[PDB]
């Protein structure tokens, strides 16, 4: 009942917004401790008919489900407790002082390689978590991630989610467009795939790497059937000036995931075990045969000799490669890619036709218009 | 007309500009003699005359910004504006002389013409807007990217400079 | 694609450049590892040096981050001109030939301290041609491998 929502919490402020559902942060009376609540209108303001307002409950009452299913766990919100009403559907969880990824996204175009690695490191880690509970999330974008002071990951909106009985594959179209693995819309469009299993939040993850670390989805385009073919198809490009500068361990790692076929993905136990995810360990005594010591040493002198080599080569910001290409150097290109979400960063919201890749033209208006 | 077009006459017909905007326009303004847009000068006479936060000081900046009546071209003189605040913090020197804000996306016009032409652009889809002297398409030019619409300002904010300061020092990256 | 071998060359490497086990590289080990290769650079050197490859770190190169950089990201001739810089290091004499002592060298110079006979092990080890050298050749063959 609401007595009881008030007799241990009480709502001070509004944090964010959504379709029927409105997060809210409150003070918990007995802890004075920090908590945030989504309030869902049941009803929606009477646009719900009886069946959606049976089904949001259905779907709440399974929402419950899940976060039940999973606690404890560092990098996915806690559900303290979930009050329901005739009207509403109180929940209520950790408060994220920052907002979702996307926000993030936003005011840092490209996330470097150092901060999207321990994201992911998270992320991917929750996608163990919840391929070994066998529960598959289809939901995996950035605005279901949140974001706390210390940047720690809390995926957010288990909505869409559903336990797949063992060995079963699901059927059901859940999830905007532009994060849907390529089996996803196939299955939408034959009925001989029997389904899609929990191999699809690999392709999820995948895709936050090509956002974050480039600031655009890996397939957009403003029609909605047309990225659905680059999808199935698997049309993607680590394109120039944008794609030169990070590290070649990055593009292998984001390739596997990306694989149209979904039995050859990258799953998440091995996908933490690629270089990228490798961490220094102090105490190893990696031992080593002779050749194996003098790579060691040749390897040492191979990389002092190398990072003086990288950094003699940076050119310096001159009057000339401003004129001649901006974009093609670094330095200069995230400045307009930053000065780009300064000006424009209102004009990026959820969807389809609002993602970050409009606020990028990465190709002549010919080939654009060409069709 | 297009998606960054009907982006863009929602942006500079409400005078919608980025945080901190008018308290930048005060730092570049201090590295220069003014800024003049269709021949209509904000002097760096403004700069001691107001704080960067007084808002008299963003009725000078904007009074001076809808000098232009189409909506479209307002927003490129804004982000203009920005491509010499984010150029500014790279050169050390300064240019000592008066910028117009306007002038630097008409080449970024002729500039964005250029490139297009070689790379395989008609005439049609290159359509001239009527009153601006804008291509159509470059309004509906994403920001950012290799052709984006801060590309070639990015590009054409250095031209400028280059007749104006004939030496010119970039650091800090 | 980096064998768990090649993973554990690169984590060797990143012991060998720091010397307190900190679990980073700074911008005075890296330099202390230059000079000791003898290559000295401007303290501001290196603190540029170690931001080319962080851009965060704070000076401080991190190890997952060294991998990034000894994956090979190199283009041939970049590759070229370091692997031909590395053999010149390897040779002060500068004769061209890879000498059990001049490996010694170079070990005594990033102090770790191993066996002599080990060491002409090691390039015996890794020696067909160049008995008692290692050529260049011979080294580009190895590193790729
Ligand atoms: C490093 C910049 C290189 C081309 C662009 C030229 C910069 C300027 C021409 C002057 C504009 C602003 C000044 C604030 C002081």
């Amino acid at each position: 009942s609401a007595q009881d929502f008030y007799e241990n919490y009480e709502p001070k402020e509004i944090l964010g917004r959504g379709v029927s559902s409105v997060v809210r942060r409150c003070i918990h009376k007995p802890t004075s401790q920090e908590y945030a609540v989504k309030v869902i209108d049941v009803t929606g303001g009477g646009s719900f008919s009886p069946e959606e307002v049976r089904e949001l409950r259905e779907a709440t009452l399974k929402e419950v489900d899940i976060l039940r299913k999973v606690s404890g766990h560092p990098n996915i919100i806690q559900l303290k407790d979930t009050y329901e009403t005739n009207t509403f559907f109180f929940l209520v969880f950790d408060l994220m002082k920052r907002g979702e990824l996307f926000d993030y996204l936003t005011e840092k175009v490209t996330l470097s390689e150092k901060e999207t690695r321990k994201i992911m490191r998270a992320l991917l880690e929750v996608i163990c978590t919840l391929h070994k509970l066998n529960i598959v999330h289809r939901d995996l974008k950035p605005e279901n991630i949140l974001l706390d002071d210390n940047m720690n990951i809390k995926l957010t909106d288990f909505g869409f989610s559903c336990q797949l009985e063992p060995g079963e594959r699901l059927r059901e179209v859940c999830g905007t467009p532009s994060y849907l693995a390529p089996e996803i819309i196939e299955c939408s469009m034959n009925e001989d795939h029997p389904g899609y299993g929990k191999e699809v939040d690999m392709w999820s993850t995948g895709v936050i790497m090509y956002t974050l670390l480039a600031g655009s989805p890996p397939f957009w385009h403003r029609k909605q059937m047309l990225m659905l073919r680059m999808i199935m198809s698997g049309n993607y490009q680590f394109g120039s000036p944008e794609w030169d500068d990070y590290s070649d361990t990055v593009k292998d790692l984001v390739s596997r995931f990306l694989v149209v076929q979904p039995q050859n993905r990258y799953t998440a136990e091995e996908a933490l075990a690629h270089p990228f995810f490798q961490q220094y360990l102090v105490e190893e005594v990696r031992h080593f045969s002779p050749r194996g010591k003098f790579k060691v040493i040749a390897l040492t002198v191979l990389a002092s000799v190398r990072i003086y080599y990288q950094y003699r080569r940076v050119k310096p910001v001159t009057r000339e490669i401003v004129i001649r290409d901006p974009y093609a150097l670094r330095p200069l290109r995230r400045l307009i890619d930053a000065y780009a979400f300064r000006i424009y960063g209102h004009w990026v919201k959820k969807g389809q036709q609002q993602n970050r890749a409009a606020l990028f033209e990465n190709t002549p208006k010919a080939v654009l218009l060409s069709l | 007309q297009g998606q960054w077009q009907r982006r863009r006459r929602l942006d500079g017909a409400l005078n919608r500009v980025p945080v901190g905007f008018y308290q930048k326009v005060w730092k570049v303004l201090q590295k220069c003699h003014g800024l003049s847009v269709e021949g209509f000068v904000l002097p760096s006479s403004t700069t001691r005359e107001m704080t960067p936060g007084e808002i008299k000081f963003s009725v000078h900046v904007e009074s001076v910004l809808n000098r232009v009546p189409q909506p479209e071209y307002r927003q490129l003189l804004v982000e203009a504006i920005l491509v010499l605040t984010m150029l500014a913090d790279i050169e050390i020197h300064s240019i000592g002389s008066i910028i117009a804000v306007e002038k630097i996306v008409h080449i970024a016009n002729d500039l964005f013409l250029q490139e297009q032409k070689t790379l395989g652009a008609d005439d049609t889809m290159l359509a001239k807007d009527p009153a601006s002297g804008i291509c159509t398409l470059l309004y509906d030019s994403a920001p950012s990217g290799r052709f984006g619409t801060m590309t070639y300002l990015s590009k054409a904010a250095a031209t400028y400079v280059q007749e104006f300061l004939p030496h010119s020092i970039c650091a800090m990256q | 694609q980096l064998t768990e071998e090649q993973i554990a060359e690169f984590k060797e490497a990143f012991s060998l450049f720091d010397k307190d086990g900190d679990g980073t590289i700074t911008t005075k080990e890296l330099g202390t590892v230059m000079r000791s290769l003898g290559q000295n650079p401007t303290e501001a050197e290196l603190q540029d040096m170690i931001n080319e490859v962080d851009a965060d770190g704070n000076g401080t190169i991190d190890f997952p981050e060294f991998l990034t950089m000894m994956a090979r990201k190199m283009k041939d001739t970049d590759s070229e001109e370091e692997i031909r810089e590395a053999f010149r290091v390897f040779d002060k004499d500068g004769n061209g030939y890879i000498s059990a002592a001049e490996l010694r060298h170079v070990m005594t110079n990033l102090g770790e301290k191993l066996t002599d006979e080990e060491v002409d092990e090691m390039i015996r080890e890794a020696d067909i041609d160049g008995d008692g050298q290692v050529n260049y050749e011979e080294f580009v063959q190895m590193m790729t491998a």
